[PDB]
RNA sequence: UCCUAAGGUAGCGAAAUUCCUUGUCGGGUAAGUUCCGACCCGCACGAAAGGCGUAACGAUUUGGGCACUGUCUCAACGAGAGACUCGGUGAAAUCAUAGUACCUGUGAAGAUGCAGGUUACCCGCGACAGGACGGAAAGACCCCGUGGAGCUUUACUGUAGCCUGAUAUUGAAAUUCGGCUUUCUAACCCGCACCACUUAUCGUGGUGGGAGACAGUGUCAGGCGGGCAGUUUGACUGGGGCGGUCGCCUCCUAAAAGGUAACGGAGGCGCUCAAAGGUUCCCUCAGAAUGGUUGGAAAUCAUUCAUAGAGUGUAAAGGCAUAAGGGAGCUUGACUGCGAGACCUACAAGUCGAGCAGGGUCGAAAGACGGACUUAGUGAUCCGGUGGUUCCGCAUG
RNA sequence: UAGGCCCAAGCGACUGUUUAUCAAAAACACAGGUCUCUGCUAAACCGUAAGGUGAUGUAUAGGGGCUGACGCCUGCCCGGU
RNA sequence: GACAAUGGUAGGAGAGCGUUCUAAGGGCGUUGAAGCAUGAUCGUAAGGACAUGUGGAGCGCUUAGAAGUGAGAAUGCCGGUGUGAGUAGCGAAAGACGGGUGAGAAUCCCGUCCACCGAUUGACUAAGGUUUCCAGAGGAAGGCUCGUCCGCUCUGGGUUAGU
RNA sequence: GAGGGUAGCGGAGAAAUUCCAAUCGAACCUGGAGAUAGCUGGUUCUCUCCGAAAUAGCUUUAGGGCUAGCCUCAAGUGAUGAUUAUUGGAGGUAGAGCACUGUUUGGACGAGCGAAUUCAGACAAACUCCGAAUGCCAAUUAAUUUAACUUGGGAGUCAGAACAUGGGUGAUAAGGUCCGUGUUCGAAAGGGAAACAGCCCAGACCACCAGCUAAGGUCCCAAAAU
RNA sequence: UACAAGUAGUCAGAGCCCGUUAAUGGGUGAUGGCGUGCCUUUUGUAGAAUGAACCGGCGAGUUACGAUUUGAUGCAAGGUUAAGCAGUAAAUGUGGAGCCGUAGCGAAAGCGAGUCUGAAUAGGGCGUUUAGUAUUUGGUCGUAGACCCGAAACCAGGUGAU
């Protein structure tokens, strides 16, 4: 029959114009006074899923 | 019996990542060491860790600091 | 992934949230519009024939 | 003298129990690791999972005698059945094709088939058992699988039953402070008697006794619960078990770029500092010799030589005398939004970074400042707590 | 056709029972001893409802645990469960 | 024409052979189709023809389409047939001779002698089996040999209760 | 002996895991059911071109996976690829040496003096006043050659072995075990080493009763010099 | 073919017997050289590691619905039907609910060729390619037993004390 979406990828990435998909960042929940602060600076800011993790999960996501 | 060896660290990747004679950009490293083993000429910089950057474009050229001491320079060349 | 190390999609963070009121508007360019006539109306009830 | 609730009594003891051990002595035999009788230095006997004995009993286990014998020195002969020849009938396991020798070598390390040599005319019948790693049984021993089943418990999570309280069936009167306790009868109960259906006391109804708002039953709550049920019980490993280890940092092995293993050789870390941070000024250590109220001519006074042997909070290495080492003044940059370029890298992560803008500290000024001479002091996601906010909030506020 | 006998030792008292098809024994049972529960719609067990066994019995009677003819006996400890 | 390349496990890519069915077109066949056997034939391979014997009624060729489309291994499933091999065995035991039957007799009938059991291999009956009981015929198969014989085949018969 | 009772989450047991239709640590039949098997076995026609790996990281992981490395097909950019010749440079190995930290031999030096001072002679993976041959990074530099890079479709591989060389471990043992660097086998037929995967020479498109060579050889087996 | 040491063949070869799909022909074989079956699994097998006695027949990547990629074809800022109705269970007309694309950014309000972060396009991230779409051959993946054969076991309903 049809084919279904993972669930839990749907709320953690969104798809790009050019059909890349946008991530959010890790090892940001809690602990922050073990860490730099430039380190907690340059973990807010967006990145893409690599090309190597890319050809693992695309079936997941083909109705996003 | 038994053993009290067997730990280690994994192995931090130090040298130099530039060669003599070697186009550079603005921001790129040309050395990674502990301590000062090579000096900071002229346009090269120093950051938290003991590391050497180049602050403007140009050739690298590794001279001597006198007896037993070494620097590098990044020279604007074109 | 089956068994193995922490699928890659467990160990990043779930990203904001869906609005229920969300509307979505047909958007029309200004080029699109030179097949019209000029001086002459355009409606909504145009546009969609 | 120490500790504990008290430190084994009577009996027995190289024992169905003693590793050392064939303990030591005596007896039995020409010769006795077995046997019997004693000793007590009981690894690790012991008083109802009883101790020490005991007539009769035993297809029970042990040691020694008489008689007897082919059990043996040491075998021999005879009878019958099979076997052997002829006539009738007539299977099976096994099977890659086969014209299928030995010795010394070679080989996946034990050859009918490979190399060299030596033996051997072709085909049958009766015998023996060295090989064909000979034939039946996809090794029950050992290990592996995030495979099964039976059993145990102070492994985890549940449960059949059992105990306790609140409430409904559940009524009627009185005592000090929404109740405790004591009385009564109509609810309810009796595998208690008599009568009838009925020649049946299973059942039902009636009449008398007993108990009585108790008990029994329904819903909710707390406790006990291997009686029972479903599952978990890690990996590396010169086989497995046992011992040891698992993340991070610094040296050697490591073969002058980077990287590089072993249950190889050495050590640390899970912090600390409100000044042990920033800036501006000032300064140069350890060690040795000599002199004076002699404690290490080095517990302080003073002089000379002395490029580092001293310090750098904490292991090690690499560095530092332009000090990064010691002293003083002021101060909080141990700020906010970022960030071209680069190193490392499977990913997730990690590292450095010139410059731009908004407030600032020290300095006459150029300038320096986004913690500490550098490199260890750390844990994804899910879920939950606190503070803020032009965000959303299911007809509408 | 029809008992071989004798002298000593270990275990179990005995007559009995047991792994159909590799173990018949020192293993199980046994009479005796002891402890514990039960006042009768008894305790205990099946079903866990009716209905039954116990028992058409009544503490010299029933269920359970441990030892196991007979003789001599059976010591100390109530911290822990 | 001139030069260059062409060993290969796991695996990637391309061009092809053959079998069954369907559409269209065009053919063969009792003056002999498929199938079966033989031959000294053709192409680089899977493979394709021709002739002769048997056979007695269907079958190829071209272009397209579809798929139950290709067999040496799974201690594979079903059927047939070999090797062991004229080998092991033929299930407790005493038979000898005379006369008949017969195509065929150690094994079938009749007579004599010898032999074995006799708290039983003798005589009844319960359970169980269900015609194995009787007579006359027969010898394919059954009888661990033979058989003129039989608990085996054919045709007919047989069980009688007031106790 | 006959007639009956107890049924598998169960019965019966003078108790052995003993029996319940030749089977019992849980009977037999039919269904869920084509249960599950990261494990063994098997997988059917033919030719042409190209052609591996037995590695790193993580893993309730170790004979299983995923990403990266290596192979193949198509479409793209266009000297970006490899080897030499000449300069520049980073980095302390072999060797050597005693100026540092440690070890050590024999003489002068009284404060016991083969080390608190001095002269000669030695040792070191965790010593260095010094320091090669190779290998490595670049130039935007010259001759020769044919490859490199990016985006997409499909994989396999994660048990390696011997020989030469530098080491650890063991015993300067092993056809032992773990690393670095090459060749071969794996997936390679042909010749030599008697036979003998890894040693030496050399890489098979097909056919010929043609010539010259390599490794190893020329008295006979057995081709070539008694 | 009865002096001979054999994975049974191949290359060379006298002698003897025949005559074809007529071609530098067929049958047999005194002698010489070379030569240790096939498959599976392995670093490595003649292996004394597994499998088959022999012959014949049967015996294993398929289909449905979705996703992506490659080739072909029709239209083109547009492309295209679904259920239903008519029609021979027929391949053709009607049917424009619906779907994809032409415009992105932001958690969202929202803005828009530009949006988010940010006091500030100051810088930075993602966009401005702004040519797709319907069907179908081939390759791969997902859901269904999914290449085939093979368990020790579990649950439910029944049959058994000859």
């Amino acid at each position: 029959p049809k084919m279904k979406t993972h669930r839990g990828a749907a709320k953690r990435v969104k798809r790009t114009a050019s059909g890349q998909l946008k991530r959010s960042r890790a090892f940001t929940s809690h602990l922050f006074a073990n860490k730099s602060t430039k380190q907690k600076r340059q973990l807010r800011k967006a990145r893409l899923v690599s090309k190597s993790d890319m050809k693992r999960v695309k079936q997941l996501l083909a109705y996003k | 019996s038994s053993t009290k060896n067997g730990r280690d660290s994994e192995s931090k990747r130090l040298g130099a990542k530039r060669a003599d004679g070697q186009f550079v950009t603005g921001g790129s490293i040309l050395y990674r060491q502990r301590g000062t083993k090579i000096y900071p000429g002229e346009n090269v910089g120093r950051g938290g860790d003991d590391t050497l950057f180049a602050k403007i474009d140009g050739v690298v050229k590794f001279e001597r600091k006198g007896r037993d001491k070494k620097q590098v320079s990044v020279y604007a060349v074109a | 992934f089956e068994g193995g190390q922490l699928p890659l999609f467990r160990r990043l963070p779930k990203r904001g949230f869906t609005n229920i009121n969300r509307k979505e508007y047909a958007i029309v360019n200004l080029d699109q519009l030179n097949k019209f006539e000029d001086g002459t109306e355009v409606t909504p009830a145009l546009l969609v024939e």
